[PDB]
């Protein structure tokens, strides 16, 4: 009250000061159990990629990304998530993806 | 269609005329006024950043934007609650009834409190309550009600108080102690009061009676029938409601953000950009908020507006007997008496209104030996042979005597006069 | 999709095609669980503001607490409309309110302790009605009384320049 | 603490400017509250956002400020209307409204001065002493109902006098007092005594 008000001393009243809310105590994290991992690896080391104005779509879907691999990796030279953040990629569940 | 002003009536104006009342009705009108508003108050920090300590941190860089609309919010309720006691709590004690009801016919046990009632609330009273009239949602986003200090059955023994001394006291329980007196004496110095002489009352003591009691039925059956006559109360609710349900429709804007939900932003963006999309969610939110607070301000201030008009009216109204014209119902006013509602009162305003008037032949002065003779208070009328005095609110025929008039100058100086005869007592 | 609240069995007919409900607020509802296809309601968990009656620290340090709008099972203890109030002593006695709850119970510092009692509105006083029967005063007293009105605030004036762009 | 309502409007625009001053140290989602520091640290094209931020935010809080200023002056507004009201009807003369110039019958009221506010001395009438009566609606003389001209019938045990209201002056009832109308026959209560002829 004394913080609240800015004074060493408060005169007699009802004075509100802060909120009491409920703290969680337990950590609860859900997620479908599916082990296949997603061929990221026939669509990054394919042996031959298509022409741009033919550009291949594959439709990736029912299976654990593992994005780390990729953004962890020295071995791409440009990596912009619009509308996400890569990090976050590891705690996210995506309806369907295309590649 | 072109809207009608109302129906036309010339007056038949003419020098040498007046309109005296030969009849009266005993007219209870109805007055509705809010008094408080619901008692709001707003979690400022829930409502911006519901459960996320990083758009907390984010929103205290704006400093005091979140603590000064609380602030107000109190002051509003601290408002509504004084608005409350300068209407109601304006008697020093609590009168009751005598068992008897002895109250020279008029009959108040439809506004009296019901001993059995679950609240002491009068059966009027119950009606104004039964007549006026999601909350998940706002009680989930920091939005709550705070509960008034005075619950409703204390303002119906507040008003149960206040009725019970003007009906056994009159007006003497407002200025100083409540001093008994038989209501029909009650009524009497109400009748000199708005110039009808008491023997008027006395003769007519029981169509008064009757008169007030088929009024009080009338506005029983009134309220009971439409719900819309306590329209002023039920507006005030429904207009804080809209601005409640309002204040949460804003928490599904994204006021230019990526996403209208703050958890998805913090679940898929890092700090360097989640905290531009925040500060954009935080600046539509606080902006929302304090175009609400700004609104209830407004509102309130009507509010206190009202209140303080109620107040007036309970201590010239009930609490005594006001000269002021329609300022306690259409009519010369009798007395008053106030209901509990929903944030607000209601008054029951009993006045007196003529009702049959007959046109007589009048005159400013009588010349009876070259003075001139005015009614000391009345008015002089001929049936069309003779003159009498009588009361200007009510025919009442009487001898024109040195009592009822007073010479002052001749009959060369008023405009009008007439011949009669002067009775010598 | 990450959050905070209690999770309830919930008696909502999802349609296939949908994962998670919304409230008015855009506020997500209900949600399907991933593993077992149940859907549970999601409600936020208690909260409410907090005063603290205090009896002014000129006279003592003891204060009360009032949870506003909580049932005490949630947070000498006492539960009221307002809420649950705390450190303060229910007394049957009425007094005449001196910091205000609500719903009509006060608080007040008396012999010593904070005690919570339902405000008294006056002392009762039956009149004496009869229908042949008169109370005339035979004195009288000529009482000065104060009102004490604002009838103006101090002319305060703004550089806007100087103040956003000093 | 007397004054309080006087004192209170005080405060309450204190608060109001001291909130006003205080708002200047937020950073309003700026990387500074201080101008300078903005101005030397960043380039132009984004320092011109972050002015602008600082602005916004300034702007908000002078407006914010404003608008309470306008309801409070409203409600001041109102305060200083109701008090000319009352030195006019109170002062000036003598109201006849029940509680607008103090608890009971009001007689006079004397101004007074005060730091932004007006102080009435309400000088009022208060009945103290009161004692009960038996009383009538008016006494049957000779068949002839009489009423009190301007007064009330009341009787100590024995004898039916005729006083003002508002403080016990008997006086013998006479046909000054009183005032002839209608007969015994209709008045509910009447009581018999005899109207003394001076
Ligand atoms: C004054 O008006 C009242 C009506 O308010 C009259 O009372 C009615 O009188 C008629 C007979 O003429 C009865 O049938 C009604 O039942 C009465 N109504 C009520 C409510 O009592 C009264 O007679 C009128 N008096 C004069 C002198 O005109
Ligand atoms: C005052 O009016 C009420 C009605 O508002 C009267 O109560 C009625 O009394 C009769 C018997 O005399 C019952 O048959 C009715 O059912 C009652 N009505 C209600 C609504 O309860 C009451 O009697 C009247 N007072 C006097 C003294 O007659
Ligand atoms: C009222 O009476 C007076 C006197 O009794 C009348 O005044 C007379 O008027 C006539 C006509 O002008 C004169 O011849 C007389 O000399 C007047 N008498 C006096 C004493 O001055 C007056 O006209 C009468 N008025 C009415 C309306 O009857
Ligand atoms: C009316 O009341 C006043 C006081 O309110 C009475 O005056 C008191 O009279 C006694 C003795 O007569 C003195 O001892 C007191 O000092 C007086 N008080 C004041 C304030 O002057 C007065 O006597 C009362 N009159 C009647 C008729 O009861
Ligand atoms: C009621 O008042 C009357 C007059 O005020 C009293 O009559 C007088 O009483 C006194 C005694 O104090 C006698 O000396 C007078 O002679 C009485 N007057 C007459 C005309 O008889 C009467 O006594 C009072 N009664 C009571 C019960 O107090
Ligand atoms: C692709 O090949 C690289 C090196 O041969 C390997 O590290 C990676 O795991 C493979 N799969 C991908 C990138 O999905
Ligand atoms: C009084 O006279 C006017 C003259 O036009 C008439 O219209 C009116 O009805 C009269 N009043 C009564 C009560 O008859
Ligand atoms: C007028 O009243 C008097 C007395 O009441 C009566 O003698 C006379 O006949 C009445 N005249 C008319 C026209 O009513
Ligand atoms: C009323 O006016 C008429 C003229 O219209 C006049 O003859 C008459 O004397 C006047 N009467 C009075 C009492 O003024
Ligand atoms: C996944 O979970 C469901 C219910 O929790 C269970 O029926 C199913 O067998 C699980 N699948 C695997 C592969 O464990
Ligand atoms: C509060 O708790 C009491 C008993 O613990 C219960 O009767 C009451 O319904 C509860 N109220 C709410 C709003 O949960
Ligand atoms: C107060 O009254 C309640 C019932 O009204 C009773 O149960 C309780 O024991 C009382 N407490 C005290 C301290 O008298
Ligand atoms: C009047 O009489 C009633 C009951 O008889 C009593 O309670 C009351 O105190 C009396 N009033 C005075 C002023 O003596
Ligand atoms: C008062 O009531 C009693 C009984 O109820 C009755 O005898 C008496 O005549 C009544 N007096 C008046 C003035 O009404
Ligand atoms: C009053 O006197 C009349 C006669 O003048 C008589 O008829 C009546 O009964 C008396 N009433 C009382 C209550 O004494």
């Amino acid at each position: 009250t004394k913080c609240t008000l800015k004074s060493f001393t408060v005169e007699k009243g009802i004075y509100q000061t802060s909120n009491f809310r409920v703290q969680p105590t337990e950590s609860i994290v859900r997620f479908p159990n599916i082990t296949n991992l997603c061929p990221f690896g026939e669509v990054f080391n394919a042996t031959r990629f298509a022409s741009v104005y033919a550009w291949n779509r594959k439709r990736i879907s029912n299976c654990v990304a593992d994005y780390s691999v990729l953004y962890n990796s020295a071995s791409f030279s440009t990596f912009k998530c619009y509308g996400v953040s890569p990090t976050k990629l590891n705690d996210l569940c995506f309806t369907n993806v295309y590649a | 269609y072109t809207m009608s002003l109302g129906a036309e009536n010339s007056v038949a104006y003419s020098n040498n005329s007046i309109a005296i009342p030969t009849n009266f009705t005993i007219s209870v009108t109805t007055e509705i006024l809010p008094v408080s508003m619901t008692k709001t108050s707003v979690d400022c920090t829930m409502y911006i950043c519901g459960d996320s300590t990083e758009c907390s941190n984010l929103l205290l860089q704006y400093g005091s934007f979140c603590t000064q609309l609380n602030r107000a919010l109190t002051g509003i309720a601290v408002e509504q609650d004084k608005n409350t006691q300068e209407v109601f709590a304006q008697v020093k004690q609590i009168y009751k009834t005598p068992p008897i009801k002895d109250f020279g016919g008029f009959n108040f046990s439809q506004i009296l409190p019901d001993p059995s009632k679950p609240s002491k609330r009068s059966f009027i009273e119950d009606l104004l309550f039964n007549k006026v009239t999601l909350i998940c949602a706002q009680k989930f986003n920091g939005l709550t009600v705070l509960p008034p200090l005075l619950t409703d059955e204390m303002i119906a023994q507040y008003t149960s108080a206040l009725l019970a001394g003007t009906i056994t006291s009159g007006w003497t329980f407002g200025a100083g102690a409540a001093l008994q007196i038989p209501f029909a004496m009650q009524m009497a110095y109400r009748f000199n009061g708005i110039g009808v002489t008491q023997n008027v009352l006395y003769e007519n003591q029981k169509l008064i009676a009757n008169q007030f009691n088929s009024a009080i039925g009338k506005i029983q059956d009134s309220l009971s029938s439409t719900a819309s006559a306590l329209g002023k109360l039920q507006d005030v609710v429904n207009q804080n409601a809209q601005a409640l349900n309002t204040l949460v429709k804003q928490l599904s804007s994204n006021f230019g953000a990526i996403s209208s939900v703050l958890n998805d932003i913090l679940s898929r963006l890092d700090p360097p950009e989640a905290e531009v999309q925040i500060d954009r969610l935080i600046t539509g939110r606080l902006q929302s908020l304090q175009t609400y607070v700004t609104q209830q301000l407004i509102r309130a201030a009507e509010i206190r507006a009202s209140a303080n008009l109620a107040a007036t009216k309970m201590s010239e109204c009930v609490l005594g007997q006001s000269k002021r014209v329609d300022f306690c119902g259409k009519g010369y006013h009798l007395m008053s008496f106030p209901q509990s509602a929903p944030h607000g009162v209601v008054f029951l305003h009993v006045t007196y209104v003529p009702a049959q008037e007959k046109n007589f032949t009048t005159a400013p002065a009588i010349c009876h030996d070259g003075k001139a003779h005015f009614p000391r208070e009345g008015v002089f009328v001929s049936n069309g042979t003779h003159w009498f005095v009588t009361q200007r609110n009510f025919y009442e025929p009487q001898i024109i005597t040195t009592d009822n008039t007073f010479v002052s100058g001749n009959c060369d100086v008023v405009i009008g006069i007439v011949n009669n005869t002067v009775y010598d007592p | 999709l990450t959050g905070t609240g209690v999770l309830t069995e919930s008696n909502k007919k999802f349609l296939p095609f949908q994962q998670f409900g919304r409230d008015i607020a855009d506020t997500t509802d209900a949600v399907r669980d991933p593993q077992t296809l149940e859907i549970l309601d999601i409600t936020p968990c208690s909260f409410g503001g907090v005063s603290v009656i205090t009896p002014g620290t000129n006279t003592s340090n003891q204060v009360a607490v009032l949870y506003q709008d909580v049932n005490c099972t949630e947070v000498n203890v006492f539960q009221t409309r307002a809420g649950c109030l705390i450190g303060a002593e229910h007394v049957n006695n009425s007094y005449e309110c001196d910091i205000p709850i609500g719903a009509g119970i006060c608080a007040s510092y008396q012999t010593q302790s904070i005690i919570a009692y339902t405000m008294s509105l006056g002392a009762e006083n039956s009149v004496a009605y009869s229908n042949n029967s008169i109370a005339i005063p035979t004195n009288f007293t000529i009482s000065v009384t104060t009102e004490i009105l604002p009838v103006s605030m101090t002319k305060t004036s703004v550089d806007c320049t100087m103040y956003i762009c000093g």
